[PDB]
């Protein structure tokens, strides 16, 4: 009748080892005293248990004796049992008072407080078997995976924590913690679950707590209480909702990333249950490594069909790590400034960073020179009434077929956070606008958006983008949408001149197919035209041969600035908000008259674009005010503005070559 | 059990390769090994090999990666075997998925299923038949696939950039009727513009007829109805993961001379030519290096790349 066979693993002394793991600690007073007391202090609920430290402890308990039984393998081997075992130990070592706990304060804590008060009183009076340990918690234990940088100890095969394919998943991983990855599907909305739910009786009272086990339970009436029982006759009892302990519950299915799908078959989703604090952490469409115990929840019946028992399972969520979590938000600027300073001290930050954007390609130091500004942006303005004036830079890159214009855009959208790369046919009109059930512009805003094949985008798209240079706007009046959403987006647009390539016998604006209503919005239009040159193309060929041949391009001598620290610098740049001095202002004005007059004295056709509409002025003030910020400024000196004019005139005027 | 029905190099095979690598003429034999049933087109076959190998892959430190693989297009009057060639591409290809015209939906996309090929074909050879017929809507995506080397899905939704690095072949009918042969260097292709560039090699084949060539067709066709080919893919895999030839200063000046020549003279002759062409030069050089099994790139290889890109152009 149900045979038994011993196993080398024993939970008795392992619990002891857990107790020695908790509250007795050194390496990080100890972390398990403070981390526990902050929960006891009731500002904190989630208890994040790292398996990394469990790994650290065994070293001290082995080599370095005295030797003990292993957990890290024994945990993930089971990992369900430890939630009811490893976590109950916390009850034995927890600080009792702990500090300033009171009663109300908290809702529902007063209920149980009065429960134990009336229970203590009435029991101590009667004597003149206790409320379950799971009802009194108000905290959740969550294990986390060991990737790990310190997993190299090495325990080798100990890691799962193996960011595995949904296909890789087997029936041999049930009851064993497994990380998985994929896109969130259907992300069902949160509903309360249940744990105890102690119903209330009537006549003689007391309480009884029915365990919520598996998926469901059967409700009971009768009477459990001996007093109401048999005399006279059976006391009636109802469930009290205030007394019950509720744990948030949210379920969501996750399909595979589809790159992990073979040449054949089909994407296979996996159902994932969420509890406690981790709730709402998950959002639809987001690739995430979700780790958790892998479990069945049978069967609810049916029960005829399978037969058997055919578990069908699900994944309990434990920890959540999402891919792709950001300036401008950081407080400090503590010793991180140090990480900025290696970049500052060398001086000539502007050229250095400039070159450091997309070094992967050769030439066009001007283009990059400006793209640095694009990434930086600022400063906008508020007129106090108020209305806004952007606020950011809008770049175009013209010319064809080669010159590798789009690689700069993969570059930027790689470097800048909140960057998004799209193409015309490509990203549909419904791609940029937001449906009711956004993308592109809304999806990427407060950061740079990137466009390719900017000609082929047809019409409805061009109206969106034509409008978004009023910034702060899209307006969708269609059907179920009256909203006006806010897009703070920056735009960079790579486009090809009218076929085939830039016919010089045609005037500008002829070989640029784009209307003048739109171009007035663009502050900087870089037209990249290609005329074969024997000297330079040698240098180029040397570059593109050198890499491939090597991966690292610059040598003898330059130091390419890593994108991470670079993003840090730019982050520290965006914080400044500089202001113009009187002298640079006047200079801007005078130079603007000279630029207007010289542009128009040129005459109609070819040359151009006119008219140098005020958006070019405001544009050059805004570029000025950008260049200032890499000086970190607040001064906004004359050489800044002059430099802005330089970038502007150099943009075009390359059509004379 | 489940035995399916319709790689392992053992001791001996790898030795056969090793012996065979030294011989100087092997490339031509190999290039002939593809076509038991198909005349001539030695240049095109050469191409398909050079796609099977494909210029290693190079991912720079903290920077974008340059495209390794080579993409090919074939344009000519029907009966050119263009649709016949591709199946034989498919068989020995080691992957990948075939796609014919429309085709789609999403082609390579995940479609973000509520509530594709190019991804599933990663590290492989995608075929495209009737490449012209395909809706522009898709082409817009193919731009992103080919050079950029990645696919991006913002759809609803799961928002991710997932990688499809596939190599690509396409066969596409001439614009209208048989007119391809005489018709201008442009207006003949029918699918402007950047696409024309994205493809590393644009090969044109003519069905124009001659009596001599005809006879020479006749006999082989006849005999058809009445060194091993399988050794070809085994020859290929070891070549692929072993070993990447890197790059050498033997060659560079050659491809630079060549490239500059192309731009300067051909921009008078024909079109299109850009930095893209240069990239392609390097990929071809490295691929032919793989064919040679050489741990290094060489000048001879450079000359070969030169040759095929010439027959592409002329
Ligand atoms: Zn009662």
């Amino acid at each position: 009748a149900l045979p038994s066979i011993q196993l080398p693993v024993d939970y008795n002394n392992l619990f002891n080892e857990i107790t020695d793991f908790l509250v007795t600690f050194k390496q990080d007073g100890p972390k398990y005293m403070a981390m526990l007391q902050k929960v006891a202090n009731r500002e904190l609920n989630s208890v994040i248990i790292d398996l990394d430290d469990i790994l650290q402890y065994q070293n001290e308990k082995f080599l370095q004796g005295t030797q003990a039984d292993d957990l890290v393998s024994a945990i993930q081997q089971n990992a369900n049992h430890f939630t009811e075992l490893f976590c109950r130990a916390i009850d034995n070592n927890m600080p009792l008072p702990t500090k300033e706990i009171d009663y109300k304060d908290d809702v529902l804590d007063v209920i149980l407080n009065q429960r134990r008060l009336r229970n203590e009183r009435m029991l101590s009076d009667r004597t003149n078997e206790l409320f379950p340990p799971n009802l009194t918690r108000r905290y959740f234990l969550y294990f986390k995976p060991l990737s790990q940088n310190c997993a190299r100890r090495y325990r080798k095969k100990a890691i799962s924590s193996k960011p595995l394919s949904v296909r890789q998943i087997k029936g041999d991983f049930l009851g064993q913690l497994i990380t998985v990855r994929g896109i969130i599907t259907r992300v069902s909305d949160v509903k309360p679950a249940v744990e105890v739910i102690a119903y209330t009786c009537d006549q003689c009272g007391y309480e009884v707590f029915q365990e919520v086990n598996s998926r469901t339970f059967t409700p009971l009436s009768e009477c459990t209480s001996e007093e109401c029982s048999q005399n006279q006759t059976k006391g009636q009892l109802f469930m009290s909702t205030r007394a019950s302990k509720f744990s948030a519950f949210q379920e969501c299915k996750i399909q595979e990333l589809s790159q992990q799908v073979p040449v054949g078959h089909i994407p296979r989703s996996l159902n994932i249950h969420v509890n406690g604090t981790l709730v709402r952490s998950l959002s639809p469409g987001d690739i995430v490594d979700v780790t958790g115990i892998f479990l069945p929840a049978p069967y609810t019946g049916f029960k005829a069909l399978k037969a058997g028992l055919l578990t069908e399972t699900y994944l309990e969520a434990q920890f959540v790590r999402q891919h792709k979590k950001k300036f401008a938000s950081f407080s400090l600027t503590s010793d991180v400034e140090e990480r900025v300073m290696e970049l500052i001290t060398s001086g000539d930050v502007y050229n250095r960073l400039a070159k450091s954007i997309a070094p992967e390609i050769y030439g066009n130091l001007d283009v990059k020179k400006a793209l640095l500004l694009l990434l930086v942006g600022g400063v906008d303005k508020r007129v106090g009434d108020g209305m806004k004036i952007r606020g950011d830079i809008n770049v175009c890159l013209m010319g064809d077929p080669g010159v590798a214009k789009s690689q700069l855009l993969k570059a930027i959208c790689k470097i800048s956070p909140r960057g998004v790369y799209t193409t015309g046919k490509g990203s549909s009109g419904v791609g940029l606008t937001a449906a009711v059930m956004g993308g592109a512009l809304v999806l990427a805003d407060n950061g740079i958006c990137c466009i390719d094949e900017f000609d082929k985008m047809d019409e409805s798209d061009r109206t969106a983008i034509h409008e978004v240079m009023e910034q702060q706007t899209i307006s969708i009046s269609k059907a179920g949408i009256n909203t006006t959403l806010n897009a703070r987006t920056s735009i960079l647009a790579a486009a090809n001149p009218l076929y085939g390539r830039y016919n010089p016998r045609l005037s500008p604006l002829d070989n640029i197919n784009l209307p003048a209503a739109l171009l007035s919005r663009f502050d900087i239009l870089f037209l990249m035209l290609d005329i074969p040159s024997r000297d330079d193309d040698e240098k180029l060929a040397e570059h593109v041969t050198y890499v491939h041949m090597h991966n690292k391009q610059p040598d003898l001598d330059f130091t390419p600035v890593e994108p991470s620290k670079m993003r840090e610098y730019i982050a520290y740049a965006k914080t400044k908000r500089p202001v113009m001095s009187e002298a640079v202002n006047d200079y801007v004005v005078q130079a603007y008259i000279r630029l207007r007059q010289d542009s128009k004295r040129e005459m109609d056709s070819k040359f151009s674009f006119g008219q140098a509409t005020p958006r070019t002025l405001l544009g050059i003030i805004r570029l000025s005010q950008a260049l200032a910020k890499l000086r970190l400024a607040d001064m906004v000196d004359i050489d800044d503005v002059e430099e802005a004019l330089r970038l502007v005139r150099v943009s075009k005027e390359s059509l004379y070559q | 059990t489940v035995y399916p029905l319709h790689q392992m190099l053992t001791d001996f095979d790898i030795r056969n390769i090793n012996k065979l690598s030294k011989k100087k003429d092997i490339f031509d034999i190999l290039s002939q090994s593809l076509a038991p049933s198909i005349y001539g087109h030695d240049h095109i076959k050469k191409a398909i090999l050079l796609m099977l190998m494909g210029g290693v892959e190079k991912n720079l430190e903290n920077g974008s990666h340059l495209r390794g693989d080579i993409n090919i297009l074939m344009v000519g009057d029907p009966s050119t075997a263009k649709s016949q060639l591709l199946r034989f591409v498919l068989n020995t290809a080691s992957l990948a998925i075939a796609t014919t015209g429309r085709g789609s939906s999403g082609v390579g996309l995940t479609a973000a299923v509520t509530t594709g090929a190019m991804v599933l074909a990663d590290r492989g050879v995608v075929c495209i038949d009737e490449f012209d017929k395909m809706t522009d809507v898709d082409r817009v995506a193919i731009h992103e696939v080919m050079e950029q080397q990645t696919v991006t899905i913002a759809k609803a939704g799961i928002h991710t950039t997932l990688n499809a690095r596939c190599s690509v072949i396409a066969a596409a009918n001439p614009v209208f009727g048989q007119y391809d042969v005489n018709r201008d260097p442009h207006q003949n292709i029918a699918l402007p513009d950047s696409l024309l560039s994205r493809f590393d090699l644009l090969f044109v084949v003519t069905d124009d007829i001659n009596e001599i060539r005809d006879r020479s067709i006749s006999e082989h066709v006849l005999r058809t109805h009445r060194v091993t080919i399988p050794f070809l893919r085994k020859y290929v895999q070891y070549a692929k993961e072993r070993v990447i030839p890197q790059l050498t200063q033997e060659a560079i000046n050659v491809i630079v001379k060549n490239y500059t020549d192309l731009r300067n003279d051909d921009n008078t002759k024909k079109s299109p030519i850009t930095a893209r062409t240069l990239e392609t030069l390097i990929r071809l050089a490295t691929a032919h290096a793989k064919v040679r099994l050489s741990k290094t790139v060489n000048k001879v290889d450079a000359k070969v790349a030169a040759n095929l890109l010439r027959f592409a152009l002329l």
